[PDB]
């Protein structure tokens, strides 16, 4: 329930067209949405990383996202817990692109790992050429109904927007840390209205 | 059209271009039922006698042998016997079927000579796809 | 003779090729790009050596979000005479049909225009050997190699198949140490047309669209500078 | 401050905190000519006698010993003989000299005991500094 403020991002690609997953060497084809495209998700994750870049000050002290956000398994573990589909190739570029196959045909992609992702989302493995985690950096699952909108039934690859969600701990026995969280807040509003890419349409909500 | 291509090893010639018709985008789409010409222009390094086509399908890193209606090149636009430097096109048309998969594979075609070597090898990526 | 000398023949001829075509004279669409929000930064060598300073726009996130306004700048498509016109349509690729990648003067060029490239890493469970600090460091010094002599074995050359001189594509440095750059420069050729005003119209029908979208493109991250070869024609 | 560690191998015990002071950033930075402390907890699952600390330092993959001035266990904070599923802690304070290379290395750290099998074994990331960053 509460006790969790919620900073949101929904994000549609009105410029991008949806597109076929072709299996090699045959098999049925299967839609992507305009959003699941693969520099749509780059663009994605450039805002993600800026987000998380974000600083903001507060009691003379700067105030990054890592010290405001749900960290569950800290202090070892200290990434912050980040709901998006991002989340299922560890946020990282190099997940992203990774992709295996012979020199003229690609056998497995960030389709295919998409796709087994959303059925098994804390898989540590994908049973691919890939071998990549389905795993969130924050050390637990990210559920595709969470992070996916305007998808049809359980086909997660006919989504037409994104969610991310970066919960940050809320409190109602220490004003400090509302307050804190609330300026790190301001910081972020600022940054993402002052965000204009004709590639992304963003709608943002923080916790007013 | 010219058509990218990967050589495969041709030890005694050089290719000079593979070009496959119609092909307007790349990997080359194969309509099923519905034939398409290859025109593998090469020079030869060494004089032979004779040459001989062999085509397989690649899949899956396998080679599937593929038989052509006729292997003879010297019956295929090549005036036998081949000459050192000279120039040639060796030609062909074949029929995509209907009994072939929907499939993307490998098509490799290879030119032997007297000595059973390559005077040319090429690979290009080639998708089956129906009208339907 | 030596049948392993096959790629390294080829792309000494392909290169030969791109800098025999690449001529004086094209269309210059342009950016300047600064980092105001990030600061400079140190890279330490594994396992020892003189640090070595980095200027703002070399920062790894900048330049993520500068290949995607480079790749998204790739992907502007305009409308004229009923018909779209890419990029691809108009830019200077003399490689083409065996290369049709469009010529990217940019230093990301240096990474192929990639982000896996761009994120590639070396090392231990625990210090990095060898990333893209000591790709860039090479790469700036042998532009035309066909690799980086690390652990990364990274080719330099830029996609279109010839190399990216850092000169052309960074700014603000002092002397030759161009890992202190303070500015990026990304050039994209566009062909003239001389006796075909058809493709020029399609060329300056891209470019509007071009300015368009650079001038709709907004990043707190990044300050842009952009022009075009229509800003010419369009006044005096 | 309890910063990150690798297990190398702990057999005969389970690691519980890995203390390294003063280390305000990981990896931990450690400025010459000055001292730095190590606090291990960790539960023993054998019994043993005795123990002796190995230290190595490993640099592009190659253990390289450092002795150090008191190997005896027994003598570093843990009471001998060492009990099944009881939790102790090692303790130690080094000093970080101005003739150390300054260099990055892997601290590899164990604790040996009867059979020579490690109670703990663990390993941090180490930067001798000229100047800290
Ligand atoms: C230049 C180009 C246009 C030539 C086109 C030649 C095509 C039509 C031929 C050459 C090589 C052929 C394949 C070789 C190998 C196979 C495997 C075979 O699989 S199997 O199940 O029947 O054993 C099916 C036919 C298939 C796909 C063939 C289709 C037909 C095939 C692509
Ligand atoms: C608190 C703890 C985690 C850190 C304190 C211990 C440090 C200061 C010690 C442990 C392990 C030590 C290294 C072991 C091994 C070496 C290799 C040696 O190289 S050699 O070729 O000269 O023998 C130089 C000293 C050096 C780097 C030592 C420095 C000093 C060293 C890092
Ligand atoms: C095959 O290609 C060569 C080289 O382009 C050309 O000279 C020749 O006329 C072509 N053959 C046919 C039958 O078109
Ligand atoms: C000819 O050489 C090919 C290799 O290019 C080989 O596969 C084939 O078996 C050989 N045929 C004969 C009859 O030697
Ligand atoms: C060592 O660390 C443990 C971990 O909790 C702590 O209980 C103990 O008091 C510490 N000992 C010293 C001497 O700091
Ligand atoms: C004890 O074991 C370690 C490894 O666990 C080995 O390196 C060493 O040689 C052994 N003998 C000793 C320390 O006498």
């Amino acid at each position: 329930g509460p006790f969790f403020r919620t900073e949101q991002l929904i994000i549609r690609a009105p410029l991008t067209d949806k597109h076929i997953y072709q299996p090699y060497p045959s098999g049925a084809d299967v839609p992507f949405g305009p959003p699941l495209d693969i520099q749509i998700l780059h663009q994605v994750l450039d805002l993600q990383i800026a987000i998380e870049n974000i600083t903001a000050s507060y009691d003379n002290e700067t105030v990054t996202l890592q010290d405001i956000c749900l960290a569950p398994l800290s202090p070892y573990n200290t990434n912050c817990t980040i709901l998006s589909v991002l989340n299922y190739f560890q946020n990282s570029h190099s997940v992203l692109d990774h992709k295996k196959g012979d020199d003229f045909f690609v056998y497995a992609d960030y389709h295919t790992h998409f796709l087994y992702c959303v059925r098994a989302p804390a898989s540590l493995n994908d049973t691919s050429l890939l071998h990549d985690p389905c795993l969130g950096t924050f050390g637990g699952p990210v559920f595709p109904w969470l992070v996916l909108g305007g998808y049809d039934d359980q086909n997660y690859n006919n989504a037409t927007a994104l969610v991310i969600t970066f919960p940050v701990n809320n409190y109602y026995n220490d004003t400090e840390k509302l307050q804190r969280a609330q300026a790190w807040e301001k910081e972020f509003i600022n940054f993402v209205k002052n965000y204009k890419n004709p590639n992304l349409t963003i709608s943002f909500t923080a916790e007013r | 059209e010219p058509v990218q291509f990967k050589d495969c090893g041709s030890v005694d010639g050089v290719i000079k271009e593979v070009n496959v018709s119609p092909c307007p985008t790349q990997p080359c789409q194969l309509s099923k039922g519905q034939s398409y010409s290859v025109n593998v222009t090469f020079t030869s390094n060494i004089q032979s006698k004779s040459s001989k086509a062999v085509v397989h399908g690649i899949l899956m890193g396998v080679p599937v042998p593929f038989p052509i209606p006729e292997p003879d090149g010297c019956k295929s636009g090549i005036n036998c016997p081949i000459q050192k430097d000279k120039t040639y096109s060796y030609l062909n048309k074949l029929p995509v079927k209907s009994e072939y998969p929907s499939i993307k594979l490998v098509v490799e075609w290879q030119l032997q000579d007297d000595k059973n070597q390559s005077l040319f090898c090429w690979e290009i990526p080639v998708q089956i796809v129906s009208h339907l």
